RNA sequence: UUAAUAGGGACGGUCGGGGGCAUCAGUAUUCAAUUGUCAGAGGUGAAAUUCUUGGAUUUAUUGAAGACUAACUACUGCGAAAGCAUUUGCCAAGGACGUUUUCAUUAAUCAAGAACGAAAGUUAGGGGAUCGAAGAUGAUCAGAUACCGUCGUAGUCUUAACCAUAAACUAUGCCGACUAGGGAUCGGGUGGUGUUUUUUUAAUGACCCACUCGGCACCUUACGAGAAAUCAAAGUCUUUGGGUUCUGGGGAGUAUGGUCGCAAGGCUGAAACUUAAAGGAAU
């Protein structure tokens, strides 16, 4: 059965770069998945996405240029404090600076360092690097 | 997806995007409704009802084509099913295979799909009473 | 003795010929064996 | 191998009998396309 | 293909009149009274082809008719065992052996021919001689190995040449 | 608020060696009646019990009984599994497909408990053709034919209850997603096409090609996994998070002032007895 939407969809992006596929079609789609991909669009991981409706939860057609190393959910959504978010970052991360960890604080889905450079805290979605 | 079998058929309506009526479609909605008060008074359950009305007068759903369900359109003016239709015909086909397994006795296999059906029929009972729509004393038999 | 595991070349009249017409080869190998020694000899 | 060989060779061989005898069908219909391209009560009975 | 080799030793030898119907798919074999001078010679062609109908080579078959105590021993493994699925197609392998090694071995050993036409076996030779391959497969319908049955095949010849 | 490539229910024509209750056929086995004839028949490697001049065996015209559905029979079908092969009818059940019909989350996993559960076995009736543990009996000669032959109890069939075990196998938890190609087959549906078909009774097929689902499977390969055999899962980009139940934390030899055992010999008889016959050895 079906537990998380956006599970599957990160699994289904990771095979499709994982075989070379230069688009991936993800489905169901939803707000949160949407968002993530708004997220990793920014920091560039990902090209052009594309959001299919159909009356129903919907798809998403997502092109890929092979620059995702990995892109995970950690799963379930633990809550997060400020002073925490750096022992995730050593946990998930291979470095550092090096790839990005994703929160959803009382302010959206961010990444830690814009959490961080807002001040803002919550539960965790993720990583990607 | 089956449960109680290991069938994975896939068979299925594939209700059009459009949610608007069809523009070939020039039929009033209130002769519409009539004539689901004619076939529910005949006897007829909402199920075939939408069958007969989609096969010979064009509509293709009574909520595109009239903005409401057909139950609601039935309760509206006053039809209303003793139990919900699902559940109503479930027990006909326990009823039907009980009233086979008295005559032959040897059938064990029809003693299993009686433990399969009235299963699920628990499983449906146990629903519509979280819903309220089933009475809470209500049981099978 | 060796039984042959492979199909006989000869058909049964063949064979049931040869049975109708101490050992020819075993006294060929016996020449050659003398001619090597000769020659070595 | 074993009896999975002996399954595996008859296979084949089944599927072998299968492209000789389409070959054939296509050569019929190229054999009847050529042809197509190139007592009165003997008439009165044509039909029967 | 092979009708050519055939129909000679039946018409010159045996002086027989030699046919065969595409309508029925049958040959056709007669005696001609005014140059068939052996009364046997019908009957012998018949079996001639009966053996290749059941699928021995013609040359083998040729033996029939050179030779007058020649007999066609046929029988079914059901006969023998009752084998059924998988069982009984090992069974008709282990008789064949790997490339019909198995086979061979009985074959010249024991002084015949053998045709597995599938759960079908017919031996051909001398009354005597299929009765002795005839034990061979017996054993190995029963679940003798083969290797086992090599042995024996040894023993057996070997009392053949020295009688 | 959707109607989820979640699920439920419905309806249309199909589809099945799925199930039960009756019903029809089929040879075959045994037995019985009649019918013609006469010395053997049977059996095994070689034989003997056994049957037989009141007629065996065999021939032919029938009848009765109980099982069972050959060939067609397939890496084909149905069923959750165990299993299921004659015709026809009744009874209910069902997979898949079609659907612009209906519910609206009704779902996944999982204790106890429950249903069934190959063959064998137990209790009490019926039946008892065939085969047949056990038991009796013929023969005990010869090693490829070396365990066969005759009688045959329980059982093999069925009714009502117990027994619940199989190499009951992918020797392999479940649910969900994704990650290669190819053509063969089964069921359904869509389009095309020209052969077989055929005509106002009605009623509807078969073949070919392509497309689409679902099923038993199969060939070639894994940019992945494994030491390998191999795996489209036993795979998910270095070290690990989709949900969930159960279970687990050296091989091969040598040597022996030890322990525990087993063991040598000188003819037997025959020793407290230099002691017989008869054997052994030698000849």
């Amino acid at each position: 059965t079906r537990s998380s939407v956006l599970a599957d969809a990160l699994n289904a992006i990771n095979n499709a770069e994982k075989t070379g596929k230069r688009q991936v079609l993800i489905r169901p789609s939803s707000k949160v998945i949407i968002k993530f991909l708004q997220v990793m669009q920014k920091h560039g991981y990902i090209g052009e996405f594309e959001y299919i409706d159909d009356h129903r939860s919907g798809k998403i057609v997502v092109q890929l240029n092979g620059r995702l190393n990995k892109c995970g959910v950690i799963s379930p959504r633990f809550n997060v404090k400020i002073g925490d978010i750096e022992k995730w970052t050593a946990n998930l991360l291979p470095a550092r600076q090096f790839g990005y960890v994703i929160l959803t604080t009382s302010a959206g889905i961010m990444d830690h360092e814009e959490a961080r450079r807002k001040h803002v805290s919550g539960k965790i979605l993720g990583f990607v690097y | 997806g089956r449960m109680h079998s290991a069938g994975k058929g896939i068979s299925s309506s594939a209700i059009p995007y459009s949610r608007n009526a069809p523009a070939w479609f020039k039929l009033s909605s209130e002769s519409v409704i009539e004539q689901i008060v004619k076939y529910a008074r005949k006897g007829l359950t909402p199920s075939q009802i939408g069958v007969l009305l989609r096969d010979a007068h064009g509509v293709t759903q009574a909520r595109v084509i009239t903005g409401n369900k057909i139950m609601r359109i039935l309760k509206s003016n006053g039809l209303a099913p003793e139990i919900p239709e699902d559940l109503y015909y479930l027990i006909k086909k326990a009823v039907s295979v009980r009233k086979h397994l008295e005559r032959n006795r040897k059938d064990k296999d029809a003693k299993f799909r009686l433990i399969l059906i009235e299963s699920r029929i628990h499983r449906l009972a146990r629903y519509y009473r979280t819903v309220a729509v089933l009475p809470p004393n209500w049981k099978y038999e | 003795f060796e039984l042959s595991d492979v199909k006989s070349s000869k058909s049964l009249a063949e064979i049931y010929e040869d049975d109708y017409t101490l050992s020819e080869e075993l006294q060929k190998a016996h020449s050659e064996i003398s001619e090597l020694y000769a020659n070595l000899v | 191998s074993g009896l999975r060989s002996f399954l595996r060779k008859k296979t084949q061989n089944v599927i072998d009998e299968r492209k000789l005898r389409v070959q054939k069908q296509l050569d019929k219909e190229k054999n009847i396309r050529k042809r197509n391209h190139q007592d009165v009560i003997e008439e009165a009975l044509s039909r029967f | 293909n092979s009708w050519t080799k055939i129909y000679p030793p039946l018409v010159e030898h045996l002086k027989l009149q030699v046919r065969m119907n595409l309508k029925t798919k049958s040959v056709e074999l007669r005696t001609n009274p005014k140059f068939t001078t052996d009364p046997g010679a019908l009957q012998k062609g018949a079996d001639f082809i009966k053996a290749f109908t059941l699928g021995f080579d013609l040359d083998d078959s040729i033996a029939l008719l050179r030779l007058d105590d020649l007999y066609i021993e046929t029988f079914e493994v059901k006969d023998v065992k009752t084998l059924t699925g998988d069982h009984l197609s090992r069974a008709i392998g282990r008789i064949a052996g790997k490339d019909g090694k198995t086979k061979f071995a009985i074959e010249n050993a024991t002084r015949t021919r053998i045709v597995l036409a599938d759960s079908k076996i017919h031996i051909l030779g001398g009354f005597t001689h299929i009765r002795m391959a005839r034990e061979s497969v017996v054993s190995l319908i029963l679940g003798s190995p083969p290797g086992k049955v090599y042995g024996n095949l040894r023993t057996v010849a070997s009392r053949l040449k020295e009688r």
